[PDB]
């Protein structure tokens, strides 16, 4: 489950080309350029009027998510075969990946490289009245971390703020499933006397 | 869809919950619910039951400024004119508490004794706004006309709508709070089968003296008084 | 599609196949002259000044004259005639009704004979409308004086007059609320219609195949092309939710379904009252 | 009148020499908390602009103004009857407040973020 | 309901709660979340606010979200200015924790909210009373431990570790991160490595082992224990 | 810039009432000033009178005993002012006609 | 405690008898009711427990 | 006192009535017998403007000063993972996981490709 | 189960002697599966594994 010196070199220099990317797509979103500083009032105040629009918001969690998503395939795209410690015959995690064992290549990045984007409900992190998605984070912050993207690994560990996001994302894949079977249990029900 | 919903609790941990509603006539309502019940009084007849009020100083206390405002100033004469218009019966504090106790007088247990602004004064002292008690008139008052600019706060979209779900606008109900508050409600359950029980005896003409201490342990060998059961 | 069997289904679309001659400017040109435009959706302001016989000066402000054409294709002879044979109509039919349930810049002046005679003539038309004028020269502004009576109490007006403008259509083809050129998926020039007429569409032949045009509202085409097309647009319609989720369930499954649901001629369900026609009693009484 | 217990009228109502002359005299509204006396102070630093920090006794006030209701009561002649001053309503000149500050300190990040 | 609200960062557990039906309806506490028992003694705090800049309620008549409404327990009992109150809601949090006003409770909260365009109606909102939520915070002048509940949480800004102090946004700071867990989601050897459904799961099945019930077993008489040897 | 102090008034002479806004109270008017007799921060009771009308006013409870105000008379030539420790007056207006009241009870009933 | 401050929430259950004054034919002899009651509590106190027989 | 479409006794602070719903040249209050038997004020204006966000459209919301709307081709999915599409042999392929069972079980990714499209499905 | 969440049955009381065992003669008490891990992400019980080693020498 080890990088290499090497290749572990790799993904922080790929990840150190994401702390822009958090605002560059805020500022997308807010028809500025330039790249004006987060702080700026005419910035905040237009984050603002995106935080109480359900639409406003949508475009800016889609944009963000898929900026986001490309630097979360440049580091699985350049570590998994290359920057690993153990190749493939020997390494038996990529093993049981590669011959369809058990588990994905997703399994295989998440753990060896970063978690990523942490969707829930399909748009991203949920955010409070003030415009903080927690309260570690400054109101209308345009860090790609305070939006739930977790630059952490399973192999060396995921800071407070992005296991708290986390744990958003595991409790909605659990809500889901004990809504999931009574849906579609009496609509098979509802076939079978029909169709019988 | 719109309202203001407050949870009210006595010094004593029993609360009582009075929502605000907003009706598409700019009218305004008063909602709660009394034994199982639940009553709709309109929310000018409050504000001039509470204490002596011209319609002036339930002007300023809603348009505190911002005369110009032109939302605010017209909602309102939907509410007072509203008021002048369907009850021009009532003008002091001691008309409309006559009003207020006749209505509610079979619901609140209210004896032939207590004149009709006694009845009236309970039910604004046992309902509207209970965490100010007895004889803060003035600050139920002031609370009333809080709550309806945030209502028509809140229409005009000048303000979100708190989340009922947000950790931030919920408490924790203990246990043994709970347990104090069905423990009086037991008791006032037991003060109520004494009378109940007196009026069993005085349908017949039996033995009644009340200043007599053998009557009294008459009555109270036949009142279940197993509270702790 | 399986259960209830929806004739009102919440997202009811239509798939028009465009020529090979008509250009994507053309196609997104024929996009703005379907859907339907609200007559709130060229107004900037509606300033409304009550004073007391009773008064109420509604102004209008619309959008500039070339943003309303360019976005909506909406020139100002149509709001002339949008604002004065629908919405006044529309604006007294909810006045008169709220006190029949309650009684229980610049400045712009001398006009020619063509305004004269516009304000006249729709004074008469209407009960109490007494001054109208509409910007003629920029298309900017609308300018109407409701007197209501010398008696009549507070009307909340504006309350009134944005529930009026968000239902006066300027132009709306029926049941069709917007058209999109989406992306072409492998090369199918097409159109996506928020809503189903196939009868309208079908006078638009300049610029869609219409003998192609493809729905997923099951109950539509049933009404339309009949139960043959209705049963092809359900083995369509299961594929597309499996297909989606890369689930392959074999056609031999969904025609047996689809033929069981157009069994009648019609578009049965599997629920209670599809069932209702049928021959074994213990069958309905063990069902529900 | 005078029903609750305690209450006795007024009678050795001083004189408020409101003149208005055209030199001219203005009527001030000014506040203080409980944390002051009055008698004790001499001067009253004040301002059109709010910092007007006044220091008495270990304490750091803070004297507020506001241009942009209360009504001012004076006496007859010597019988109290407080009539309303007047012109021929009248308003304040000027209003101030004067609030207890206190000084937070500033957070010393040399120390309080370690490695 | 079910849905994981930041909000409840340190009250409740983001783990500790049970899969399957009941999940996120039956959220448990965090490690160090204290719940108000009595009340404080808020006699004195109108004493302290006029001290400050706040004019009373009964002359002023003012209203609206352009100031700053001062309630304490929800009695309101004056206005201030959004930039007057501010200061009045940093200084009440001053002389708080450093326990020298003798009227000002450390248990209190001071939920400022402040103004903005469409969001939460503005207002300073002091509550002292039973059943409150709370968890402790360093306030980062006086390194001094805070108490702070929800409501007041979320226009704070709390930083982490110390580590992630940044200059001029941050006045508070966790004493450990791991005050945001519940007991048993706390027991978890290096429970950051885990994806989060297996620290879910643990915290059922860590229930759910047969372990030491207790050592007083031959005084007790229960329908089933399960005892590992 | 600084403003000295002819005199400390000390004594009651002045008060300040707070009727609601746009209140005229024509000119031929009386107010008595009473007086809570104990010698701190002290509780005042206005009362006035006229033919149409009363009304009465009293010092607010909860600030009266935290909150001082002092109305000044300032000259900006000699530039001074001299104070005049007020109280302000919570004051309602009630009519002398409004003041009629029903039946203590609905006076013909027995039907529960 | 909240036990004892909540019974002064409750303290009027009243009820009257249905005899007369028999004073003169007047007008308080017209609207007489009884003589009243008020059942209340002003103390309660949960003792602690014992074994009694 | 006029205040709006709302006019107060200078007295006793109470609502007087609608001057064009009383009879000739006589206004009063209830409870002060008032003095304004005149009808002095012909016209009281109140001007209300609607609210900016009650007519929602597309012109507004390009008036608005943010971006509303995404364009057509302005936002392309940033996931890819090298998996061997099995029809064309592309190498981007789009991934997308979301859970489906409870904590028994893990992820299950969607596998969608770049440049033909072809949906597939990975169960564990 | 481990403090994990990676709970399951036991199989099989397997003899002793065919068991694997260790340079050291240690014979393990506990058999678990490697492709547990992989869908599972548990890597706090890779660290647990390998800090209770360390701590028992
Ligand atoms: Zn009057
Ligand atoms: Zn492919």
């Amino acid at each position: 489950l080890r990088l290499t010196a090497e290749g572990n070199k790799w993904r922080t220099d790929i990840l150190k080309t994401s702390v822009d990317t958090g605002r560059e797509a805020a500022a997308e979103v807010t028809n500025l350029d330039k790249d004006t500083p987060a702080d700026d009032p005419e910035l905040l105040k237009r984050l603002q009027e995106i935080l109480r629009d359900n639409n406003k918001s949508g475009i800016l969690d889609a944009v963000t998510s898929s900026k986001v998503n490309a630097i979360t395939s440049q580091v699985v795209s350049k570590c998994v075969p290359d920057g690993t410690m153990k190749k493939f015959p020997c390494n038996s995690m990529q093993a049981m990946a590669l011959s369809g064992a058990k588990g994905s290549n997703v399994n295989v990045s998440q753990i060896m490289c970063l978690l990523g984007q942490q969707a829930l409900e399909g748009r991203r992190v949920p955010v409070m009245v003030s415009g903080k998605t927690l309260p570690s984070f400054k109101p209308y912050e345009t860090d790609a971390m305070a939006g739930g993207y977790v630059k952490g690994r399973f192999y060396s560990g995921i800071k407070p703020q992005e296991y708290y996001f986390h744990c958003m994302a595991g409790r909605e894949g659990l809500i889901d499933t004990a809504v999931k079977t009574s849906r579609s249990g009496y609509l098979q029900r509802c076939l079978t006397k029909q169709l019988e | 869809h719109y309202g203001i919903q407050i949870r009210s609790v006595r010094p004593d941990q029993t609360s009582q919950t009075n929502v605000l509603h907003y009706l598409n006539d700019g009218q305004v309502t008063f909602r709660f619910s009394w034994r199982k019940n639940e009553y709709l009084v309109p929310v000018v007849m409050i504000l001039k039951a509470l204490c002596h009020t011209s319609d002036r100083e339930i002007f300023d206390g809603i348009i505190g400024n911002d005369v110009k405002d032109s939302f605010l100033t017209d909602r309102l004469e939907l509410l007072l004119r509203g008021f002048k218009k369907r009850y021009p019966h009532l003008q002091n504090r001691t008309q409309v508490l006559q009003y207020l106790g006749d209505k509610f007088r079979v619901v609140f247990q209210a004896s032939p004794d207590q004149s009709d602004l006694e009845v009236g004064q309970e039910v604004l002292d046992r309902i509207v706004l209970v965490h100010l008690g007895k004889d803060g008139s003035q600050d139920k008052f002031r609370m009333l006309l809080f709550m309806i600019r945030k209502l028509y706060s809140l229409v005009a979209g000048e303000c979100s709508p708190d989340n009922p779900d947000a950790t931030q606008h919920q408490e924790v109900l203990l246990g043994g709070f709970l347990y104090g508050m069905i423990l009086k409600e037991k008791i006032d359950e037991y003060l109520q089968n004494i009378i109940a029980q007196v009026r069993m005896d005085i349908n017949r003409g039996m033995a009644i003296n009340f200043k007599d201490k053998r009557y009294m342990s008459r009555v109270l060998m036949r009142v279940n008084e197993n509270i702790g059961s | 599609i399986v259960m209830t069997a929806s004739a009102a289904i919440k997202t009811p679309q239509m798939t028009l196949p465009i020529w090979n001659d008509v250009s994507d400017e053309q196609a997104d040109t024929f996009c703005k002259s379907i859907s339907k435009v609200l007559l709130s959706e060229v107004i900037d302001k509606v300033i409304v000044t009550e004073t007391t016989a009773r008064s109420y000066v509604i102004h209008m402000r619309f959008f500039d004259n070339n943003e309303y054409s360019e976005e909506y294709d909406v020139s100002k002879e149509e709001l002339q005639n949008v604002i004065s044979n629908q919405f006044i109509h529309l604006l007294e039919a909810a006045i008169v009704k709220e006190i029949k349930k309650q009684k229980r810049v610049e400045a712009n002046n001398n006009m020619n004979k063509v305004q004269r005679d516009r304000q006249s003539a729709i004074i008469s038309h209407h009960r109490f409308i007494t001054k109208y004028n509409f910007d003629d020269e920029s298309g900017k502004w609308c300018e109407f004086k409701l007197e209501l009576a010398a008696d009549t109490e507070k009307l909340l007006m504006v309350n009134i007059v944005e529930e009026i403008c968000r239902k006066s259509i300027i132009r709306q083809i029926p049941h069709i609320d917007r058209c999109v050129h989406p992306e072409p998926e492998n090369g199918k020039r097409v159109l996506v219609t928020e809503g189903v007429n196939f009868q309208a569409m079908w006078d638009q032949e300049a610029f869609i195949d219409v003998d192609g045009i493809t729905s997923n509202d099951v109950a539509a085409v049933l009404k339309t092309y009949g139960v043959e097309a209705a049963r092809n647009t359900i083995v369509n319609e299961i594929n597309n939710v499996f297909s989606r989720y890369a689930i392959s369930v074999s056609f031999r499954h969904l025609d047996l379904i689809a033929d069981m649901m157009t069994r009648q001629g019609t578009y049965l369900a599997f629920n209670r009252q599809g069932m209702e026609t049928s021959t074994s009693s213990f069958m309905k009484m063990s069902y529900e | 009148f005078s029903i609750p217990d305690g209450f006795k009228k007024c009678k050795h109502l001083k004189n408020f020499p409101l003149n208005g002359d055209n030199k001219q005299q203005q009527v001030w509204l000014i506040k203080f908390p409980s944390n002051v006396d009055i008698s004790k102070l001499k001067s009253l630093p004040v301002d059109f602009e709010s910092s007007t920090t006044m220091t008495i006794d270990k304490h750091d006030y803070k004297i507020m103004d506001d241009t942009d209701n209360m009504t001012l009561l004076v006496p007859s002649e010597s019988k109290e009857s407080l009539k309303i001053a007047s012109t021929a309503p009248l308003q304040f000149d000027k209003v101030f407040s004067v609030s207890e500050t206190a000084k937070i300190p500033a957070i010393d990040y040399s120390k309080v973020r370690v490695p | 309901v079910r849905k994981l609200l930041p909000e409840s960062w340190g009250f409740l557990c983001p783990v500790h709660t049970p899969d399957g039906s009941p999940c996120g309806l039956l959220n448990h506490f965090a490690h160090k979340c204290r719940i108000s028992t009595q009340q404080s003694d808020v006699s004195r705090i109108p004493s302290i606010l006029y001290s400050l800049g706040v004019a009373p309620a009964s002359h002023t008549f003012a209203a609206g979200p352009s100031l700053c409404c001062v309630q304490i327990d929800g009695k309101i009992i004056g206005w201030v200015s959004h930039e007057q109150g501010k200061i009045i809601a940093d200084t009440l949090r001053y002389w708080k924790v450093e326990g020298k006003t003798p009227g000002l409770p450390i248990d209190l909260e001071i939920g400022y909210v402040p103004p903005s365009t469409r969001g939460q109606y503005p207002g300073l909102y002091l509550f002292g009373g039973h059943s409150r939520m709370l968890r402790p915070v360093r306030y980062l002048p006086l390194d001094k431990e805070d108490i702070v509940g929800p409501f007041e949480q979320v226009y704070m800004n709390i930083a982490v570790t110390p580590q992630e102090i940044q200059n001029n946004v941050h006045t508070h700071v966790e004493f450990t991160p791991t005050n945001i867990l519940s007991i048993l989601a706390n027991l978890t050897p290096f429970s950051d490595f885990n994806q989060s459904p297996r620290n879910m799961y643990q915290c059922q099945m860590g229930k759910q082992t047969m372990g030491t019930p207790g050592v007083a077993l031959c005084h007790r008489s229960d329908n089933k224990l399960y005892r590992l040897q | 810039s600084e403003i000295e102090i002819e005199s400390v008034q000390d004594q009651p002479s002045v008060a300040v009432g707070s009727f609601f806004k746009g209140f005229r109270a024509p000119s031929d008017t009386t107010f008595d000033l009473y007086k809570k007799k104990k010698s701190e921060k002290d509780e005042f009771v206005l009362h006035g009178e006229n033919e149409r009308l009363e009304y009465e006013g009293y010092t607010d409870s909860s600030s009266q005993a935290s909150n001082q105000y002092v109305v000044g008379l300032f000259n900006p030539e000699k530039k001074s002012i001299q104070l005049y420790k007020a109280p302000v007056l919570v004051s309602k207006v009630v009519s002398k006609s409004s003041k009629n009241l029903r039946g203590p009870k609905i006076k013909s009933k027995s039907d529960t | 405690g909240l036990l004892n401050l909540g019974v002064k929430d409750i303290g009027e259950k009243v009820i009257f008898d249905g005899k007369p004054l028999n004073s003169e034919d007047e007008i308080s002899n017209s609207g007489y009711l009884g003589n009243k009651l008020s059942v209340s509590v002003e103390q309660v106190s949960i003792a602690k427990p014992m074994s009694n027989d | 006192s006029v205040v709006g479409s709302l006019i107060f006794c200078l007295d006793c602070g109470d609502l007087l009535e609608n001057p064009n719903a009383v009879l000739g040249s006589n206004v009063e209050c209830s409870q002060c017998k008032a003095i304004y038997p005149k009808s002095q004020f012909s016209n009281l204006k109140v001007v209300t403007t609607t609210a900016d966000d009650a007519f929602p459209s597309s012109l507004r919301a390009k008036k608005s000063v943010v971006k509303t709307s995404l364009k057509k081709n302005e936002l392309k999915d940033g996931a890819t993972i090298k998996e061997k599409c099995p029809q064309c042999g592309n190498e981007e392929m789009n991934y997308h996981t979301l859970q489906l069972r409870s904590a028994d079980e893990g992820a299950t990714v969607f596998y969608t490709c770049t440049s033909c499209g072809y949906k597939f499905r990975t169960n564990n | 189960s481990s403090r994990h969440g990676q709970k399951g049955v036991c199989s099989r009381k397997w003899p002793t002697i065919d068991m694997p065992f260790s340079e050291t003669g240690i014979q393990p008490d506990i058999i678990i599966n490697p492709h547990a891990f992989p869908s599972r992400m548990t890597i706090g019980m890779f660290v647990e594994s390998l800090a209770g080693k360390a701590g028992a020498l």
